[PDB]
């Protein structure tokens, strides 16, 4: 009997449950943050409290946890007892994978449902349905944090790295502004080839610069360009400054101006040529950002400006 | 002209999609259109803007929720110590006193949520979990009576934290549960407030949190994950408690959080290229006082002596004009429903935006009517600074527990 079925009956009116006494919740004589539960919720949870207090490891209790979960999927106590019953009753865990698939489709932002799926995958040692299932959830919400966490967990645990850069490329074509996908790109590359390989780094910086030319005001591409070069220091790449200054007239943005200040910061901290000239250009860009191009971050750019004067003068 | 969000030049901060439409730019433009209708409403109706925090409406909503809720809150039946914390904290921010009988009633309910083996569950008889444990201890410290402090079984709380500690430094959220940066913050928060930190309880924890800082500068829930404001708050606040902030690259973290403030809306987004949301007024803006304190400890001479490194005025205008429900309570953004979670964090973020403090320097920015000024909040614990000192002073008079 489904919880939403038109012929659903309360547990207190079910013949197969007549032997057990419901156990009411003890909220105290002067209750606080008291939820006026509906009859359906109160009935399920009074009977769940009864099977849990006596540790009844039965088939009826297993079916009851399904109803308790549908009423409040965040009740981690019910999820724990469901896993105890899955193992004690030797329940077919592939039937449980079908069930968890359906409830994650309904409540993809709940934590407990995703943790339950990982336990099932660990128990069965079978990740064969995971990448396709997660791609279906990401097809509905491409930035679901739990879905990306589950995807990273499956890929790391079972070594499923071979097709992920291709999947990343597909979602970047769909939405080049999806920051979760730019994160997945870094996750795949840093755990497979790494960024120390010059051919890989060159390919990544050339790809990112082409995405910046196409959509100049997309912050994720600018953040990815900075993140993969900041490790060794932006001043380590001398052609980068002039290549961004060449894109400045037609594809300008406060992201390009901020990246120029980031380059000048590292040049000053690494004993660059024309040190007096570099500091003045950096302070001028901090002023333009604080007073005009990026006033929401005026306190940040004023701090950077004072910081540069303090360190390099 | 005094309101930054209403000036003519502010129109230039609207999204530039570069003539390339994706789901992200379409949803961002929909929100900016809705936010601009709110900003222009005073001009269209021909009224002087008057940013008023609806204290009495928020107060009625909170004092009622503190006692009883409809079946619409059934999804919060495993988060009842969170409801205690969100409501009591909003009431303390609004300078509303807790009657002694109500305070006693909360102490007794949180006693029913406490597990015989330590920690608190989401309700009476529920298994313990670090999230309601964090909320119950913060709620009991907001009450701050001898009765409230006495509720906490410190010996069993310490044993419980050890049962969740992992060899790699992380903590499980609950037994047979999972790890994330929130669990390290929950444990460090309750263990420091109650004085149960042993020499090896947080061994490796700072180093594990540092592994969660990624290429963006912010912190993810676990290593490899996208930078997220809530997890970044948890990460940095846990490191401030442990005095290990320098395990992070504080400059890439400073650049990441300052970038999360929306140039047009004034509020904060939780992740890069996502929508503005009132709750991140605390998770994201709360990071600037923590970063200011961390850099000040290193003797940074370039720090401001009057303001946080975020647009305090624009954040207050977003909260006051776009996040208040007319019937009371606060929200994510216009068109969304009110809840006690957003009431807590919109008001906590508003309080950080109003009060600056560093060393002997104090400076307030109260947008709108002077009555909008809230009581201060501690950026590490998100409870009143007075309540932090009272709780730490109380529990420092007890020894750190031994092992059974
Ligand atoms: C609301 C709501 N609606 N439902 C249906 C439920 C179950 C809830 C609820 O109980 N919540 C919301 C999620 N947070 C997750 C969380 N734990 C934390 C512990 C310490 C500090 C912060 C924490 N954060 C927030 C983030 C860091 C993720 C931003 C716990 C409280
Ligand atoms: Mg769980
Ligand atoms: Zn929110």
């Amino acid at each position: 009997l489904s919880l939403d079925s038109p012929t659903y009956v309360l547990y207190r009116d079910r013949a197969e449950w007549a032997d057990i006494d419901p156990v009411p919740q003890n909220d105290g004589p002067s209750p606080v943050v008291q939820i006026i539960y509906s009859e359906k919720f109160r009935d399920v949870y009074d009977y769940f409290r009864a099977v849990l207090q006596r540790d009844e490891r039965s088939e009826r209790a297993f079916k009851l946890t399904r109803d308790a979960i549908e009423l409040n999927a965040a009740n981690y106590t019910v999820w724990h007892f469901r896993r105890v019953l899955l193992r004690s009753l030797q329940k077919d865990l592939q039937e449980e994978m079908n069930y968890i698939t359906a409830i994650i489709e309904e409540q993809p932002k709940n934590y407990q449902v995703w943790h339950h799926r990982r336990v099932l995958v660990e128990w069965l040692k079978d990740p064969s349905q995971e990448l396709e299932f997660i791609a279906d959830i990401l097809n509905q919400d491409a930035k679901n944090y739990h879905a990306w966490q589950h995807r990273q967990w499956v890929i790391q645990e079972f070594r499923l790295w071979d097709n992920e850069l291709q999947y990343v490329d597909q979602l970047l074509k769909e939405d080049v502004r999806n920051n979760s996908v730019w994160n997945q790109r870094h996750f795949v590359i840093s755990n497979t080839t790494g960024y120390s390989d010059r051919a890989v780094l060159e390919r990544e910086v050339q790809y990112t610069l082409e995405m910046i030319k196409l959509v100049p005001h997309n912050e994720s591409a600018w953040n990815y360009l900075k993140g993969i070069l900041q490790d060794r220091g932006l001043s380590r790449y001398p052609n980068l400054l002039n290549q961004l200054l060449d894109l400045q007239p037609s594809h300008s943005s406060p992201y390009l101006i901020a990246f120029l200040v980031d380059i000048y910061e590292d040049m000053l901290e690494n004993q660059c040529d024309n040190k007096e000239d570099i500091l003045n250009k950096a302070l001028e860009l901090c002023e333009i950002l604080a007073k005009e191009k990026d006033t929401i971050r005026k306190e940040y750019w004023r701090y950077i400006g004072r910081s540069l004067q303090s360190k390099h003068s | 002209e005094p309101l930054y969000s209403l000036r003519p030049e502010h129109a230039r901060e609207r999204l530039q999609d570069d003539s390339v439409e994706t789901v992200t730019s379409i949803e961002q433009a929909k929100v900016e259109e809705k936010i601009q209708e709110v900003f222009s409403s005073y001009k269209f109706n021909h009224l002087v803007p008057r940013l008023v925090l609806q204290r009495e409406k928020h107060f009625h909503y909170l004092k009622r929720g503190l006692r009883q809720l409809t079946d619409a809150y059934e999804c919060l039946d495993a988060s009842r110590p969170w409801l205690c914390y969100w409501i009591l904290h909003s009431l303390e921010l609004l300078d509303e006193p807790i009657p002694q009988i109500v305070a006693t009633d909360v102490c007794q309910f949180l006693e029913l949520c406490q597990s015989p083996d330590g920690g608190f569950g989401g309700g009476p008889g529920q298994y313990p979990h670090l999230a309601p444990t964090y909320a119950a201890v913060n709620a009991l410290c907001i009450i701050g009576t001898e009765e409230a402090y006495n509720v906490i079984n410190r010996e069993k709380l310490l044993q419980y934290l050890y049962s969740l500690k992992q060899p790699d430094g992380s903590f499980l959220m609950h037994v047979g549960g999972e790890v994330d940066v929130r669990s390290a913050y929950c444990a460090a928060s309750v263990a420091s407030l109650t004085n149960i930190i042993t020499p090896d309880l947080f061994e490796g924890t700072a180093e594990w949190i540092a592994r969660c800082q990624n290429w963006e500068g912010g912190i993810g829930g676990v290593p490899g994950m996208e930078a997220h404001g809530g997890y970044t708050f948890c990460g940095l606040a846990a490191l401030v408690i442990l005095k290990k902030e320098r395990s992070l690259n504080l400059k890439s973290l400073l650049q990441w959080v300052t970038s999360r403030q929306m140039r047009f809306e004034g509020g904060f987004q939780g992740r890069c290229n996502k929508l503005v949301d009132g709750c991140y007024s605390f998770w994201q803006a709360g990071l600037l006082p923590l970063l200011h304190r961390a850099l000040h400890a290193q003797g940074d001479p370039a720090l401001s002596m009057s303001h946080w490194m975020f647009h305090q005025q624009a954040l207050q205008e977003y909260i006051l004009m776009c996040c208040q429900c007319p019937a009371g309570g606060l929200l994510d953004k216009p068109g969304k429903s009110r809840d006690f979670y957003h009431t807590c964090y919109c008001l906590s973020g508003l309080s950080i935006a109003q009060h600056f403090g560093s060393g002997a320097m104090l400076h307030d920015v109260v947008m709108g009517v002077p009555e909008n000024v809230l009581q201060p909040t501690h950026p590490v614990y998100n409870i009143g600074p007075d309540k932090v000192i009272q709780a730490t002073t109380h529990f420092l008079q007890k020894p750190v527990p031994g092992f059974e």
